[PDB]
C-alpha cells in the first residue's frame, strides 16, 4: 500500500 | 447503473454444448424470454472496441429475417448482450428427428435468402451460415442467427472448414458471395442431415476444398434442387447468383410455402424429444 | 429528375414536423419512399453508374433548400429504415467534391448549427447512434473539426461517456475518441491552450465506476501523450504530481488489464530526463516497496521482452536515486 502522506 | 442480474433472469445455457457464454433467459419488467450473452471483457482484453463494433453492426439490423439486438449491460466488467430468442429451435435441432420436404427446405431457404439479400444490400454478409444458424419462431418463421453478422470492411474465427468457401480458405478477397457458397452447403445439409465430408479431418476438408470439384447433391432429390445448388456451389465466385436472383429460381419458386407449414416439423420435434 | 426529388421530399418533410395518424402513417411512409429514390440517385440505381451529372444537379439542389438542417432537427420523427438512409445520403454528399475543394464543407460551414444538432442527438437514445455516423463522417474533415473541438458544448462528452446506456456511452466516446485524435495537429493546439479545465474533468474519467469507461480513458491518456505532437501537454502532464499519485493507485487495481494500461502511463513519469522535485519526493518515499512491486508485477507475461525490459529499466531508475 503506497504512501502519499 | 442498471443491474442486470435483477433485470433478467438466467436459465438454462443454449451452449447445451457449445458457447458457455449464452444462456436463455427472461425480461423481468416484460416477461419476454430472451437470449442472454455474456463476455468477460477482462479475459477478452482483445479490443473492446472489436466487441463493441460487432455491437453496432448487430444494431444496426431491423430485418425479421435476422434476429433482433436489444442491448447490452455492463455488471463489473462482463457485459450481458440481450438477444431475440427463437423457442422453435434450429434446423439442424429440427432434424434430429427426421429429413426434411424439398418443400420444408425450400421454405427455409427463401427466407433465409431474404435475410442475406437484406444483409447484403447493407454491405453486410453472414459468415457462419448452417443448419445450426438457421432459426425457427415456434410460429414457423425462419431467420438467421446473430452470431454471424458482420461488416464486409472486416478470437477472431470460425471453428470448422465444412461451410466454408474455397476463396476465403485461401485467405483471397473474398465478399457477399462467400456467403451465396455457405447457402449452397447449407442446403445440401438441410438435405442430408451433414455438410459434404462430415466424417472428414478438418484440416484435410481445408485444403481439398479449394483443389477438388464442388461437392454435389446426391441421390433422390427433384432436379432443380440440386441445380440450385450446383448454382451457389460454384467456385467462381462471380458464377455465383446474387441473394436476389436465387430467391427467383425455379426450386424456390416451386417448392415454397406459407411458413405457417413449418410448424408441422417443430411438433413433430416437440412430439419426438424425450422429456 | 434530381430538381424534383428534393422539392417532392421537402413537402413531406414539413408535413411531418410538428403535426394526425392516418395522415401520420399515409405521410411518413412517403418521406420514406423519398429517402430511397434519393439514396437511389447517390449510388447508381442498377445502370452501374451514380452518373456524376446527375450526381452533381442533385447537389447544389440542397444547401439551398437547407432541409438538411430540419431534417437533422427532426430525425427522431423518421423511422428506422429511413434513419438509416438519411445518414447514407448524408455521408455521400460530406465526401463527394470536384478534385480541389469539399463544397459540403463550405456548406456547412455557412449553416453552422447543424454541427451541434448532431451533438445534441446524444441525448435521444432513438437518434444517438445515427448521429454518431454523422459527426465521425463530419470530423473526417479539418474545418468542421475545428468547429465542434473549440465549442462549448464540447464538455458535455464527459457525461456523454457516463450515460447509462453502454451502447451510446460508447458510441459517444467513439466521437471523443476521434475528436482528441484525428487531426493530431489541430489536435493538439487545443489540449495546451485549455489544459486546466479539460483534465480537471477528464482525471474524474480515470475515477470511474465504470470498468470500460476507466479503461478506455486510461488507454486513450496513453496515446495522447505518447504522440510526437502533444509534447507540450505530456511534459506539463508528467510533474503534477496528483497525477502520479493516481496511476500508482490505479496498479493496485482489482483488473489485471486496468493495472498494465495504467503501467504505461506510470512509466512516462518516471523515464523524464527533466523529473521536477514533486514526482522525486512521491518516488524516493515509496522507493523501498516500489522496486518490491515491479519484481512482481505480472511475472506470469513472460514472452512480453518489451514490457520486460521496461520493468528492468523502471527498477534501475528508482533504485539510482
Amino acid at each position: 500500500e503506497w504512501s502519499f502522506t | 447503473m442498471a443491474d442486470p442480474e435483477e433485470l433478467f433472469t438466467k436459465l438454462e445455457r443454449i451452449g447445451k454444448g457449445s458457447f458457455g457464454e449464452v444462456f436463455k433467459g427472461i425480461d423481468n419488467r416484460t416477461q419476454q424470454v430472451v437470449a442472454i450473452k455474456i463476455i468477460d471483457l477482462e479475459e477478452a482484453e482483445d479490443e473492446i472496441e472489436d466487441i463493441q463494433q460487432e455491437i453496432t453492426v448487430l444494431s444496426q439490423c431491423d430485418s425479421s429475417y435476422v434476429t433482433k439486438y436489444y442491448g447490452s449491460y455492463l455488471k463489473g466488467s462482463k457485459l450481458w448482450i440481450i438477444m431475440e430468442y427463437l423457442g422453435g429451435g434450429s434446423a439442424l435441432d429440427l432434424l434430429r428427428a427426421g429429413p426434411f420436404d424439398e418443400f420444408q427446405i425450400a421454405t427455409m431457404l427463401k427466407e433465409i435468402l431474404k435475410g442475406l439479400d437484406y444483409l447484403h444490400s447493407e454491405k453486410k454478409i453472414h459468415r457462419d451460415i448452417k443448419a445450426a444458424n438457421v432459426l425457427l419462431s415456434e410460429q414457423g418463421d425462419v431467420k438467421l442467427a446473430a452470431f454471424g453478422v458482420a461488416g464486409q470492411l472486416t478470437n477472431t474465427f470460425v471453428g470448422t472448414p465444412f461451410w466454408m468457401a474455397p476463396e476465403v480458405i485461401q485467405q483471397s478477397a473474398y465478399d457477399s458471395k462467400a456467403d451465396i457458397w455457405s447457402l449452397g452447403i447449407t442446403a445440401i445439409e438441410l438435405a442430408k442431415g451433414e455438410p459434404p465430408n462430415s466424417d472428414m479431418h478438418p484440416m484435410r476438408v481445408l485444403f481439398l476444398i479449394p483443389k477438388n470439384n464442388p461437392p454435389t447433391l446426391v441421390g433422390d432429390f427433384t432436379k432443380s434442387f440440386k441445380e440450385f445448388i450446383d448454382a451457389c456451389l460454384n467456385k467462381d465466385p462471380s458464377f455465383r447468383p446474387t441473394a436476389k436472383e436465387l430467391l427467383k429460381h425455379k426450386f424456390i419458386v416451386k417448392n415454397s410455402k406459407k411458413t405457417s407449414y413449418l410448424t408441422e416439423l417443430i411438433d413433430r420435434f416437440k412430439r419426438w424429444k424425450a422429456e | 429528375s434530381p430538381a424534383d426529388i428534393v422539392k417532392n421530399l421537402k413537402e413531406s418533410m414539413a408535413v411531418l414536423e410538428k403535426q394526425s395518424d392516418k395522415k401520420a402513417e399515409k405521410a411518413t411512409e412517403e418521406v420514406s419512399k423519398n429517402l430511397v429514390a434519393m439514396k437511389e440517385i447517390l449510388y447508381g440505381t442498377n445502370e452501374k453508374e451514380p452518373q456524376t451529372e446527375a450526381v452533381a444537379q442533385l447537389a447544389q439542389e440542397l444547401y439551398n433548400s437547407g432541409l438538411l438542417s430540419t431534417l437533422v432537427a427532426d430525425l427522431q420523427l423518421i423511422d428506422f429504415e429511413g434513419k438509416k438512409d438519411v445518414a447514407q445520403i448524408f455521408n455521400n454528399i460530406l465526401r463527394r467534391q470536384i478534385g480541389t475543394r469539399t463544397p459540403t464543407v463550405e456548406y456547412i460551414c455557412t449553416q453552422q448549427n447543424i454541427l451541434f444538432m448532431l451533438l445534441k442527438g446524444y441525448e435521444s437514445p432513438e437518434i444517438a447512434l445515427n448521429c454518431g455516423i454523422m459527426l465521425r463522417e463530419c470530423i473526417r474533415h479539418e474545418p468542421l473539426a475545428k468547429i465542434i473541438l473549440w465549442s462549448e458544448q464540447f464538455y458535455d462528452f464527459f457525461r456523454y461517456v457516463e450515460m447509462s446506456t453502454f451502447d451510446i456511452a460508447s458510441d459517444a466516446f467513439a466521437t471523443f475518441k476521434d475528436l482528441l485524435t484525428r487531426h493530431k495537429l489541430l489536435s493538439a493546439e487545443f489540449l495546451e491552450q485549455h489544459y486546466d479545465r479539460f483534465f480537471s474533468e477528464y482525471e474524474k474519467l480515470l475515477h470511474s465506476e465504470n470498468y470500460v469507461t476507466k479503461r478506455q480513458s486510461l488507454k486513450l491518456l496513453g496515446e495522447l501523450l505518447l504522440d510526437r505532437h502533444n509534447f507540450t501537454i505530456m511534459t506539463k502532464y508528467i510533474s503534477k504530481p496528483e497525477n502520479l499519485k493516481l496511476m500508482m493507485n490505479l496498479l493496485r487495481d482489482k483488473s489485471r488489464n486496468i493495472q498494465f494500461e495504467a503501467f504505461h502511463v506510470f512509466k512516462v513519469f518516471v523515464a523524464n530526463p527533466n523529473k521536477t522535485q514533486p514526482i522525486l519526493d512521491i518516488l524516493l518515499k515509496n522507493q523501498a516497496k516500489l522496486i518490491e512491486f515491479l519484481s512482481k508485477f505480472q511475472n506470469d507475461r513472460t514472452e512480453d521482452e518489451q514490457f520486460n525490459d521496461e520493468k528492468t529499466y523502471l527498477v534501475k531508475q528508482i533504485r539510482d536515486l
